[PDB]
C-alpha cells in the first residue's frame, strides 16, 4: 500500500543536499517544516503526494 | 534643492577622495553628500566646499521654488496571490507570491511659487513585476488617469534632470515602503533553504517603481 | 558661511513661530537655525524655507570665502588666586575666586579664496571680570599685540556685518569654553549652600561654565 | 459655522424643554446643541428640528466661509510666583499663587473663501487676575500687537454677531484650557483643608481648570 | 633628509665598528643610524661624526625641500578568497588564502618649495603576490591611473637615489601595514603544524610593494 514514506525522505534530503550544494545552509527539520509534517509515519498517501508536489517544484525546476 | 558637488566634481574631474583630503572632511560623508543623498548638511561642509571650489553656495545648492508632496491612500485596493512554490530554489519574490491587484490613488500637490498650489490625483495599479535581478523583483505600477496628470508631466520635466531623478528616487522609495508594508503583513515568511533570508526580508528588500509617461525615468 | 534667516525675516517682518506654522518645521529647531549659531542644517529645511520666502539659496546662504580658523594654546600662562569669600553663600564668581592673570596665544589661520593662508598670533590677556548682572559675570580679555594684527582687523571688517557678528560669536564661544575648562580644572567644586530664590542649587562649576568670556579689542568692536 | 437654535427659539419665543417635548430629543443634548458650543450634531436632530420649526437648514445653519484657525506657542514666556497665602484655608486663586507675567504668541490662520490664507500673530500677555466672584477668578490677557492685527479685527467684525460670539467663546475656551494646563503643570496640588459650605473639598487644580481666562482686546469686544 | 654616514663610510672605506670606537658611540646605534633607519638622532652623535669626518653637517644631512605625504583610503575596495589548504606544508600565505581584489586610492601630496603643494591621486589594485621567499609572499599593487601620476614620477626621480629608496621603503611599510590590518581581521589563524607560527603572524610578517612605472625601485 505505501512505499513513498522513504521516497519522501530521499526527496527532502535531495532538497536539503541540493540546497547546501547551491549555497547558504539547509536542514532536514526545516525542510520537514515546509511540508509541516509532525511525523513522517503519520502521513496520508494523499498528503505525501501533495508533499512531493511541494518538493519537486523546489528541486526539479532548479534541475530542469 | 540639488547639491551639485557631484556635477561640479564631474566638471572639474576632481576625485571625491582628493576633495575630502583638501577640505579635511570625511570621504564617507562627502561621498554620501555628493549625490545629495544625506538630508542633513553641515554649515562647515558647505563653507569649506564653497571656498575650496571658488563658488558661491548658488552653484552648490540648486533650488526650484516648485514643491512636490505625495500622499498615499490610507487603505489601498489590493489583492494577493501566494504560490509559496519556487522561492526555495533561489531568492525570488515572484515564485513565492505576487500581488493580483494593488490599485490606489496618490494625491500629489505641485506647489507653484505663488501660494496657490495645484492638487493632482494619480491612480496607480499593479502593472507587473520588474525582474531587475533574480534575487530582487521590483513591482511596477502604471498610472490609469494620466489625463488628469498631463500638467503633472509638464511640471515634472520643468525641473532640472537632477531634481527629476531626485523626485523619482523619493517616489520610488515611498512606493516601495508602502507596498512592502501592505504585503509583508499578509505574507508568511518562507526560509531560503537553497546568508539566511526569510521571505519577509525578501519583501523588505523588494522595491516598486511607477512606470508611466509622466515619470519615464 | 551663515544662513540669513534672521536678516530675511527681519526684512519680511514675519516671526519665527509664523514661519514654523507655515513650513511645518519644529519651532525650537527653526528658531535655533534662525540664529547663525546652529552648525547643522537639513535639506528639507532649506527647501521649505527657500520656497516659503520665494527666494533662491543665494539670498538664504551668505558665504564669504575668507575662512577664519582659530587655535588656542594647549598650555596657557594662567594664574588664578582662590579667595574663599563665601561663594557657597553668594553665587558670585568674584566671591569664589579671582584671575590674577590669564594670558595665552590665539593663532588665526585666515584663508583667502586661494589656498594662500595667513596666520595671525594674538597675545590675549585677562583684563577684568566684568559683572554683567548681580547674578553672573563675564570675563573680559584683551589682545596685547592687536596693533600688530591690524591686518587681521582689516580682513575682519572686510566681511559683512552679519558674518562679522558670527565670527565674534564663534570667538567668544570658543574663548568662554576654553576659559571655563581651564578654571574648572583649576578650581575645586564649590556648591551653593542655599538654592538662590527657589532656583535649584548651582555649583561654581555650573556658574563658570555658564560664565561667557567675550574678548574685547579694536580688532573685534561689534 | 454654527446652528442658529438659540436665535431660532428666541425669535419663536419657545423654550428648549418645549421643543424637546415636541421632537423627542433628550433635553440635555438638545439644550447643549441649542448653544453653539456643541461640536457634533445628528442628522435625526437636524431633520426633527427643521421640520418642527418648519424651516430649511439654511435658517438652521449659519455658515460664513471665513475660517479662523488658532495655534498657540508650544513653550510660552510664563513666570508664576508662588504665594503660600493659605490656599487650602481659602479657595482663592490669588491665595494659591499669582502670575508675574504670561506672554506668548497666538497664530491665527484666517482663511477666506479662496484657499488664500492670512496669518496674524498675537503677542498676548497676562494683565490681571480679575476676580469675578469671591469664590472664583477669571485671568485676563491682552494683545500687545492688537494694533498690528487691526486687519484681523476688520475680518472678525465682518462676520455675524452670533458667529463673532462663537469665535469669542472658542478663543476664550482654548486660552482657558491652555493657561490652566500650563499652571497645573507649574503649580503643585494644593487641596482645600475645609470643604467650602458643604461642597466637597476641591483642589487648586480643580479651581484653575474651572478658572476661565477670557482674552480682552479691542479685536474682540463682545 | 638623508644621512650620508653610510655613503661617506663607503667613500672612505671606514668600517662602522672603526667609526664607533673612534667617536665612542655604540656600534648598534651607529649602524642603525647609518642607513638613516632610526628617526631620532642625537646632537652629540652628529657633532662627533662631523668633527671625526672633517665635514660640515651638510655632507651628513642631505635635504630636498620637496615633501611627500601619503594618505590611504579609510575604506578600501577589497575581496578575500581563503583556500585554507597548503599553508600547513610550510609557511606560505598564498596557499592559506589570497586577496581577490584590493583596489584603493592613495592621496599623495608632493609639496613644492613654494607653499603651494600638488595633490596627486593614485589608485593601486592587487596585481599579484611576490614569492620573495617560500615563507613570505609580498602583495603587489599596480597603479591604474598612472596618467594622473606622470608628474609624480618626475617629482619622485627628481630626488636623490637615497631619498628615492627612503620613499620606497616608507610607502612599502605603510602599504604592508595597511593590507595586513585589513586582511588579518577577515583571516582565521592557521597553526603551522609542519618556532610556532599562526597564519595571523604570517599576515603580520607578509608585506606588500607598489610595482609601477612611477616607482620601479
Amino acid at each position: 500500500s505505501d512505499n513513498d514514506i522513504t521516497e519522501l525522505e530521499e526527496r527532502i534530503n535531495q532538497f536539503v543536499n541540493l540546497s547546501q550544494e547551491k549555497g547558504r545552509d539547509a536542514t532536514i527539520d526545516k525542510t520537514m517544516r515546509w511540508l509541516k509534517i509532525s511525523n513522517i509515519n503519520k502521513l496520508s498517501q494523499k498528503q505525501i503526494a501533495e508533499a512531493h508536489q511541494k518538493l519537486d517544484a523546489g528541486l526539479k525546476q532548479l534541475d530542469s | 534643492i540639488r547639491n551639485r558637488l557631484s556635477e561640479l566634481l564631474s566638471e572639474r574631474g576632481l576625485k571625491i577622495s582628493r576633495v575630502a583630503k583638501d577640505v579635511k572632511i570625511a570621504r564617507s560623508s562627502l561621498t554620501s553628500m555628493a549625490q545629495n543623498d544625506s538630508e542633513m548638511i553641515r554649515y562647515d561642509a558647505i563653507d569649506k566646499l564653497c571656498s575650496y571650489l571658488h563658488i558661491s553656495p548658488s552653484e552648490f545648492f540648486e533650488h526650484n521654488p516648485i514643491n512636490f508632496d505625495f500622499t498615499f491612500d490610507e487603505e489601498p485596493n489590493y489583492k494577493i496571490n501566494d504560490v509559496f512554490e519556487g522561492f526555495e530554489v533561489t531568492a525570488n519574490i515572484t515564485h513565492a507570491f505576487s500581488i493580483e491587484n494593488f490599485d490606489f490613488e496618490i494625491l500629489v500637490d505641485v506647489e507653484l511659487d505663488n501660494r496657490q498650489k495645484l492638487n493632482f490625483d494619480l491612480d496607480v495599479s499593479y502593472k507587473e513585476t520588474e525582474k531587475i535581478t533574480n534575487s530582487q523583483h521590483r513591482f511596477i505600477f502604471t498610472i490609469k488617469n494620466e489625463d488628469e496628470n498631463i500638467g503633472l508631466k509638464k511640471y515634472v520635466d520643468s525641473l532640472s534632470a537632477g531634481l527629476k531623478n531626485l523626485l523619482f528616487k523619493k517616489i520610488n522609495q515611498k512606493l516601495s515602503g508602502y507596498v512592502s508594508e501592505i504585503i509583508v503583513k499578509n505574507i508568511d515568511d518562507i526560509e531560503e533553504l537553497f546568508k539566511s533570508t526569510t521571505l519577509h526580508k525578501e519583501i523588505l528588500q523588494t522595491d516598486s517603481r511607477l512606470s508611466s509617461d509622466i515619470f519615464k525615468e
